[PDB]
């Protein structure tokens, strides 16, 4: 039901390095907010990159 | 222009942007420059907002002619128009319908034609009770009952979501009208004598039958079969079988003379008919006996007896001189509820009680 | 998420086809909501307004059929009311609109007329004049009329299992209309000689018929004979309200109550002396 | 309604490996646990995961 | 009602062996334990396999 982080950020226009993606994700840059499962974070398909600012 | 009107505008004030970055600026009104608000947008906003001062009233909109607009246009009588057309598939009995109307067109002339959202309870309440003090109670009961009915349609459309009209209270009014004697019966009997010939035999057909006087201009001589007066009410619509052999001892009066004392004096396809051998509406056979009323120089509490009056004493001496289960039958009555408050005297005479 | 008015509906079906009803019960219903999908939107729950659900009610209500538009407002209604339990919204649009109240416009059947419709129904085969004097003498409706074995007739009895209500009863094979000249015996007798089935009613190959065609024929048999009503002409369930009629001022009312099926109680009274 | 090891790992958040699966009810990480039911646990239609931690 | 060595394998959460079912009768691991009747056994309506060891 969910996506991975890489899942996620293959599917994006500008693929950007691991570091970045999860960057935005403590930063709440990410808005529906992903859920982390294990060792990893699962996003929704609909997640989108809210650049504010 | 240049630029226009543009979308982010819509909902931005006049010195304010909003750059492609979801930025906003203030725009200064000596050389035309700006400087950075916030990223949100209500706080951005009311910064210009209390920059110069609010919007308006409305809307500017100001171009060189003018375009399209779908903007809101709620109504009052608009629905009003609209609610008068439902209540035509209702399946109404036709002078019922003609009430309504008369109800609805004393709302549209005593409420503005704002929308129905905007109608408070205040305003409701101010014109139902400017026709209380008048006197007219029983037509400010009409009149909310009928207005209170037109949002529940309303509200059913998608047009409102609550009726501010089942809030306010609805005014009690008492029956003025009083009730009629035998004793008074006789008198405007005499009195009648001035008047045609119609009238001293609709008033005893219509004190031995016990039948609505509209229901006693409608009834023709091929109703009477083997001594049977198939009468079919149009109110409520029962049907019923008076027998001819039925007489009132208190006033002296039977049915089997009254009826054919109808045959020769009047003469016609109607039991109760006029001087030209045609028949008679309904409100004119109770005007003809309010003449005898005032003249026969009577004098009661509150408004005076009225033709109608005739079906009340009518079963109030079938009361006494037989039972209470011919009294109810006769009428057309069914209901145990009006048994007893067709038979109250409002306080004309002390109900007596004898030693039973 | 998931949400949307069609997707709701195809969930609502299946909780209906475990309420245990009857089969043709299950159709009605079904019909009704496909209506309501070509009648309303694909979008959730929430967002279906009022407005929109009389604007289809009433659309049905102006092209004459009322009554159709109350039950579509009473099924539409309780896939809400179904709905709100499983937790999806929280109120019941539906509940805040208005029946529209219909007037039944199948007018009787008399005798004078049955007698019109007997005599024109010569051209018919020689099943349908037995089907109208059975229908009449019995009382009983078409649906039990054709599941009617030589069988359930028991030492001078009929016994008839109401597939409608359930009803038990056994009419005797002694009754007798005496207003159109019909002889319960006689029709009985009269089938077997003719006809000669399974069923007391069957068809000319000696099989059971069905009820759709029973009242089918019968409705040629009354455009033919050429008689005008009042509304919309009657129909061979109206032989079943003729029945009764007679039989009140044949025999007893609490006759014509026990006869058609009925337990409870549920024109020109005439006012006596005492 | 009661669901095997494997239907179970089928209807959650996020399917991993049997193993997994099998060492949480070893570590008791499920309300209510599974019950050996012969030589297959039955998880319960309302048995989800807990997690603990230090 | 007593369902047979089938018919309550048969609506148990994992149907299982006719030989398997056979071996709990003898281990006990079926509570209550069914009745012999004939040549087969006789199953209880609530009949569920338990675990008789505390590890």
């Amino acid at each position: 039901m969910y996506l991975t982080l890489q899942e996620w950020n293959a599917r994006q226009r500008r693929p950007r390095s691991l570091e970045t993606v999860r960057r935005w994700v403590r930063e709440s840059r990410i808005f529906p907010p992903p859920v982390k499962d294990g060792r990893e974070y699962l996003f929704h398909e609909s997640a989108v990159k809210v650049d504010l600012n | 222009m240049g630029r226009r009107r543009s979308h982010e505008r819509r909902d931005l004030p006049p010195n304010l942007y909003i750059r492609n970055n979801g930025y906003y600026c203030y725009r200064d009104p000596r050389t035309g420059k700006e400087f950075g608000l916030g990223r949100d947008r209500r706080i951005a906003i009311t910064e210009a907002i209390q920059a110069n001062i609010e919007l308006f009233s409305g809307h500017k909109h100001k171009p060189l002619t003018a375009r399209i607009n779908s903007d809101n246009s709620v109504t009052l009588h608009s629905w009003l128009d609209r609610y008068e057309k439902i209540l035509a598939s209702r399946g109404i009995k036709q002078k019922t319908l003609i009430n309504y109307m008369s109800k609805i067109k004393a709302i549209r002339r005593g409420l503005p034609d704002a929308p129905l959202e905007d109608i408070t309870t205040k305003e409701i309440a101010a014109m139902l009770n400017g026709y209380i003090d008048e006197g007219k109670a029983a037509s400010a009961k009409l009149i909310r009952s009928t207005l209170s009915d037109a949002f529940r349609e309303a509200i059913a459309e998608g047009h409102i979501t609550t009726n501010h009209v089942a809030a306010t209270r609805a005014a009690k009014s008492e029956v003025r009208r009083s009730r009629l004697t035998a004793d008074e019966y006789l008198k405007i009997y005499q009195a009648a004598e001035s008047s045609p010939c119609w009238l001293r035999l609709a008033m005893e057909l219509a004190v031995v039958t016990g039948q609505r006087v509209g229901d006693l201009c409608e009834m023709k001589w091929s109703d009477i079969v083997d001594g049977y007066l198939y009468v079919e009410q149009s109110k409520t619509g029962v049907k019923i079988a008076i027998p001819t052999a039925l007489h009132i001892d208190a006033l002296g009066i039977s049915m089997k003379e009254t009826l054919d004392k109808c045959k020769e004096i009047l003469g016609g396809e109607t039991i109760i008919a006029s001087t030209r051998r045609e028949p008679l509406s309904s409100g004119t056979v109770s005007r003809y006996f309010m003449r005898a009323r005032k003249a026969s120089g009577l004098s009661f509490e509150g408004d005076p007896p009225t033709f109608h009056e005739l079906r009340s004493l009518s079963a109030r001496l079938y009361e006494k001189q037989i039972s209470d289960k011919f009294a109810q039958h006769l009428l057309g009555h069914k209901s145990d509820t009006m048994a007893s408050q067709y038979r109250d005297d409002r306080g004309r005479e002390w109900d007596k009680i004898e030693i039973k």
